């Protein structure tokens, strides 16, 4: 191995301090898995370990890779992130391509080993510590810090941004239409090619960078999946907003207007047009609730111009780049999920709904944290960043059980919810 | 004089900052000529260095004597250079929960004596550690020392010397993979299942190891045999229990008092089964005064007794065995307290606890006890690495109906129903629909904010209305009064349709219990019906709505 450049040299933000963060407990398991893992990297020079005097940590985990037999370690580097990446966003800073999001296909592809040929800084080595805790407080923990440019860390692909550039370059100019964007570990291909030749292309991409020097462990069962999918597509043409909808009904009860016009006022709040009334007049009086009522003319002229504005897009809504975004979810029940991505209230960037599967394979832990996946995925697609979510489930329950079902490389930042009201059937 | 060839841990101090500069002249001669007594044999020792005055910076020094006046002992106030040096490693949180530990055939305890002074100090470092003995009077040449090893009180003392140790076992770890050395402070803890006199043998063995690096062990004795009393614990070679716990008698109470009740009491519940501290913490609201002498309520004495009747007997813990199963057991106190216990064994526990929900106005049996399963999860991830197999007293379709219809995410691994009452249940459900054939009450109430007074009502579909005034209450309480009375005056079967986002809030929780009594008299209410069916309406946009105040 080889230093390419020297270092590429890393300060931190004025008046910042390095990353201390307390390392969760592990699973026996993930604990020897992380051991054999570091083990090795250590034979390969990658991280060493560290004396007393290197205060600093970063929490570790051990996640499985996709679907595999084989455990991989996901450092989780957010806080590290905040206090370095802030000032590599400005100077070393990858441009985000708007165009991305409105191709057909999207294939997303594993550049980190890249990473792993480049060393770091000597003096920033210190702020990459991490420790492999022990069960029981037994013994004091395995501590590590980063020789080369650590996975998670969005630093490392900013340095390695001219690397990525140049090996890309021969790729770029016979195929001047595809799109290719850098997120972390991450390349984002699209194209309005056939899923085909959508494919083919995809794989010329893999063998070129291969024969280039870098490999992508996005490669299959070799020849035969026995039922399985192949490689993560994402389809940002269909990934437009969601709009309201009101029930469809051939007869209307007292409940059924009351529904009607409580769901319309809630949504008074977004479009400013809407107006209810007509169909309060016709529960004017004090009727049961199971009691059919006709709809007059007024009342379905209301419900028509409501329904019309209602499917219009809002109005004055745009991306600002200097504010965060915001993923609020909220759980449906029967296997599905809605959200919204979001900056101010009630404007709304993007909105939408999943559903993984029904039954006998996955609990609503597995199906927030696929959805959470999927909704950074877009994210990342359409803005270039992470939203951050408000999550429904308690805290230490998400803490313990997340790091099951994590098939990314990234890992966004959250805040957790116990609140949530009645609006719940009103996003569905 | 053991100075040791160990390789020292660079240090810096903190960016911008210098080394501590404070003048000691006081105080008076008996005081100095200890601490030349001192110094002298610790110089000696090599473990101080007298020094050339050249631009220096300095420390004070006392000197305070012990009881039973025959030794003297040198204090040295290194808080202000402990300012100025870099932050370290953290050095132990947590102790090892005995729960946790495997048996041993043998089970050996090691103290180092003067271990920091046994660990040199990095050399570039040294000379911020300089002090002054104090002539007498006559401003006369003050004594200059600084310290070669780790000085007792310094900031990475601990750390340093934890590393220290960790690379002297790891030669003879290397040679003796059969057993097993826990590092703690200044102690070392070492078992094995070899045969006694192979054991003896390995223990002298390393001894002799550490005298080499210059780290001391018992040749009086080896001391410690079992128990073994450690961290306010009874280690014994089958079982461990928690040292003795005394409750003293008072006729009379003080927060502080309370606060070390409760602290022996929550102490005592890893092991003693049932032990309730809610009633007595309840007396612990009183956050603002720390002095106040606080009149122990009727609650908190009978509680107070059960604990007393519960630590009447000693009871023990076992501990841990890998080849065997883990199980979980939980039971319901009832004042939104709840005991379990965690085992392998039927007659045996590895140990107990408690769960209590401070949290929210207002809950339900269901939730508190998936909490009570993700509090033990939590604990069995960091005692065994595992997490454990779990009875509950909570049938599989009660638990189902919960989860599928709550607005959060829950989970719970595998586990089986045990039926040991009080079982948990679903009290009441509402119905999803709007009910046919049921009366259906309009119901709202409103309060003054100034005057306190306020009211609350209803009207219904057949023509019948009520409403009744309040004294001293509130919007909220006036409406959850109006759904109140709505479910006193109706039928067995009753549509009610509120304005109030609160109200309908407090309901859809579907709580079993609460610190209010209306809500609780609700409750009641909802028990006794058939079929109820809450909906709810946008305020003051005249819909139905109820036209009075
Ligand atoms: N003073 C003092 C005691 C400290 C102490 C603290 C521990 F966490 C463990 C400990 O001893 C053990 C050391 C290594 C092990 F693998 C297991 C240990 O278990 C202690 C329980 N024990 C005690 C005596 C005995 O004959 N068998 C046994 O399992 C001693």
């Amino acid at each position: 191995p080889i230093s390419p450049i020297e270092t590429v040299p890393v300060k931190l933000k004025p008046g910042m301090d390095g990353p201390k963060v307390k390392q969760w407990p592990l699973t026996e398991e993930k604990i020897k898995a992380l051991v054999e893992i570091c083990t090795e990297m250590e034979k390969e020079g990658k991280i060493s370990k560290i004396g007393p005097e290197n205060p600093y940590n970063t929490p570790v985990f051990a996640i499985k890779k996709k679907d595999s037999t084989k455990w991989r370690k996901l450092v989780d580097f957010r806080e590290l992130n905040k206090r370095t990446q802030d000032f590599w966003e400005v100077q070393l800073g990858i441009p985000h391509p708007a165009g991305l999001k409105k191709k057909k296909s999207v294939t997303v592809l594993d550049v980190g080993d890249a990473y792993f040929s480049v060393p770091l800084d000597e003096d920033f080595r210190k702020y990459t510590a991490f420790t492999i805790p022990s069960i029981n407080n037994e013994t004091p923990g395995i501590r590590y810090q980063y020789n080369v440019l650590p996975q998670g860390w969005k630093g490392s692909p900013a340095i390695f941004q001219s690397s990525m550039t140049k090996i890309l370059e021969p790729f770029k100019k016979q195929n001047p239409d595809i799109v290719i964007y850098q997120y972390m570990d991450d390349l984002y291909v699209g194209s309005d090619l056939e899923i085909g030749q959508h494919r083919t292309k995809i794989e010329e991409l893999r063998q070129h960078l291969l024969r280039w020097g870098l490999t992508t462990p996005d490669k299959k069962h070799q020849k035969e999946p026995p039922f399985l999918w192949m490689g993560y597509e994402l389809h940002p043409d269909k990934w437009t907003v969601q709009p309201i909808v009101l029930p469809e009904k051939d007869s209307w009860t007292v409940n059924d207007i009351q529904k009607l016009v409580g769901k319309l006022n809630w949504a008074s709040q977004i479009y400013p047009g809407i107006k209810v009334r007509q169909l309060s007049k016709l529960l004017r009086g004090t009727k049961a609730l199971t009691e059919v009522i006709p709809l007059t003319e007024e009342a379905e002229l209301e419900l028509a111009e409501n329904r019309e504005i209602l499917k219009e897009p809002v109005h004055g809504v745009y991306y600002d780049p200097s504010k965060d975004l915001i993923a609020e979810i909220q759980k449906q029940g029967q296997g599905q999920w809605t959200y919204q991505i979001y900056q101010e209230p009630f404007k709304n960037l993007k909105t939408g709904k999943y559903a993984r599967m029904r039954g006998a394979h996955t609990n609503d832990v597995k199906q927030l944290t696929e959805a959470v996946q999927k909704i950074t995925t877009e994210s990342i697609v359409i803005w270039g960043k992470t939203p951050k979510f408000k999550l429904p489930i308690q805290k230490e329950t998400w803490e313990t059980w997340w790091t099951e079902y994590w098939q990314a490389t990234w890992i966004p930042e959250w805040e957790f919810v116990n609140t949530p009201p009645l609006v719940k059937l009103w996003y569905q | 004089v053991p100075i040791s060839p160990i390789e020292t841990v660079p240090v810096k101090l903190k960016p911008g900052m210098d080394g501590p500069k404070v003048k000691q002249w006081p105080l008076t001669e008996e005081k100095i000529k200890a601490l030349v007594e001192i110094c002298t044999e610790m110089e000696k020792e090599g473990k101080i260095s007298k020094i050339g005055p050249e631009n220096p910076y300095n420390t004070p020094v006392f000197a305070i004597k012990k009881k039973d006046s025959t030794k003297w002992r040198k204090l040295v106030d290194f808080r202000e250079l402990n300012k100025r040096t870099q932050d370290f490693w953290e050095v132990q949180l947590g102790i090892p929960h005995p729960a946790g530990l495997k048996k041993k055939k043998s089970v050996t305890v090691l103290d180092v004596g003067d271990a920091y002074f046994s660990v040199p100090l990095d050399e570039d470092f040294r000379k911020y550690t300089a002090f002054t003995i104090p002539s007498i009077n006559n401003e006369t040449p003050g004594i200059r020392y600084q310290y070669n090893v780790l000085p007792q009180g310094w900031k990475g003392s601990p750390a340093i010397f934890q590393s220290s140790m960790t690379k002297i076992l790891e030669p003879f770890a290397a040679q003796n993979p059969d057993i097993v050395i826990y590092q703690y402070m200044d102690d070392l803890y070492v078992g094995s299942d070899l045969e006694i006199g192979q054991h003896r043998t390995k223990i002298e063995e390393l001894r002799q190891h550490l005298l080499r690096w210059g780290l001391t062990t018992p040749d009086k004795k080896h001391q410690k045999e079992p128990p073994f009393l450690w961290m306010g614990y009874e280690l014994h070679p089958d079982k461990w229990t928690v040292q003795p716990i005394v409750l003293p008698e008072k006729d009379s109470w003080t927060v502080n008092d309370i606060q070390k009740l409760v602290g022996k009491l929550n102490w005592a519940s890893q092991i003693y089964p049932g032990i309730k501290v809610r009633q007595l913490s309840k007396l612990l609201r009183g956050t603002k005064a720390l002095t106040e002498v606080i009149p122990l309520t009727e609650e908190a004495e009978l509680e107070l007794a059960e604990n007393r009747e519960i630590l009447k007997e000693p009871v023990h813990g076992v501990y841990y065995d890998p080849s065997k199963d883990l199980i979980a057991e939980i039971q319901k106190q009832g004042q939104g307290q709840w005991t379990y216990q965690i085992y392998q064994e039927p007659f045996k526990n590895l140990k107990t606890g408690k769960y209590a929900r401070m949290r929210g106005a207002h809950t339900n049996d269901v939730k508190q006890l998936t909490e009570a399963v993700q509090k033990i999860t939590t604990e069995s991830i960091v005692i065994w690495g595992k997490t454990p197999k779990f009875k509950l007293p909570i049938q599989k379709e009660t638990w189902e109906t919960w989860w599928t219809e709550y607005w959060q995410a829950t989970w719970i691994p595998e586990w089986e129903f045990v039926n040991t009452p009080p079982l948990v249940k679903l009290w009441y459900q509402l119905e999803k629909e709007p009910i046919v054939g049921a009366e259906t009450f309009y119901v709202d109430g409103a309060a003054n904010r100034e005057t306190k007074l306020g009211k609350a009502g209803y009207v219904t579909n057949k023509g019948r209305q009520k409403v009744v005034p309040l004294t001293n209450t509130t919007n909220q309480k006036t409406e959850l009064q109006a759904i109140y009375l709505a479910l006193q005056d109706s039928g067995l079967e009753v549509n009610i349709v509120t304005d109030s986002q609160y109200a309908l809030g407090i309901i859809q929780a579907q709580p079993d219990k609460s610190e209010s009594e209306l809500v609780n008299q609700i409750i009641e209410q909802l028990i006794k019906k058939e079929k109820v069916y809450l909906a709810w309406v946008p305020a003051h946009k005249g819909i139905g709505g109820n036209e009075q105040v």
